[PDB]
């Protein structure tokens, strides 16, 4: 019957899970890894990426 | 300075190339204009320059 505490814990856990997963989003960029953009792309538009 | 027409594009902020890397490298955050014109008439003797 401990629905409320379990719900609060699950909500916090899923918020953290969404936050940790959101960084895999490409956001329309060439790559999702910073050093790849900094090394294999020219600064003039790697900066805007 | 004087360079060939093959590397006229190498003079740019953060662009790869032998001339850019070893002779003159532009900063990544650069504000300014680049002016390039042919110099075959002025700087090409019949024997060679």
């Amino acid at each position: 019957a401990l629905g409320k505490l379990q719900d609060v814990v699950n909500h916090n856990a899923q918020a953290l899970n969404t936050l940790v997963k959101q960084l895999s989003s490409k956001f329309g960029a060439i790559s999702s890894v910073l050093n790849d953009i900094f090394s294999r792309l020219d600064p003039p538009e790697a900066e805007v990426q | 300075f004087v360079i060939r027409g093959d590397e006229v594009r190498q003079i740019a902020p953060g662009q790869t190339g032998n001339i850019a890397d070893y002779n003159y490298k532009l900063p990544d955050d650069f504000t300014g204009c680049v002016i390039a014109w042919n110099s075959n008439k002025l700087d090409s003797k019949v024997s060679g320059n």
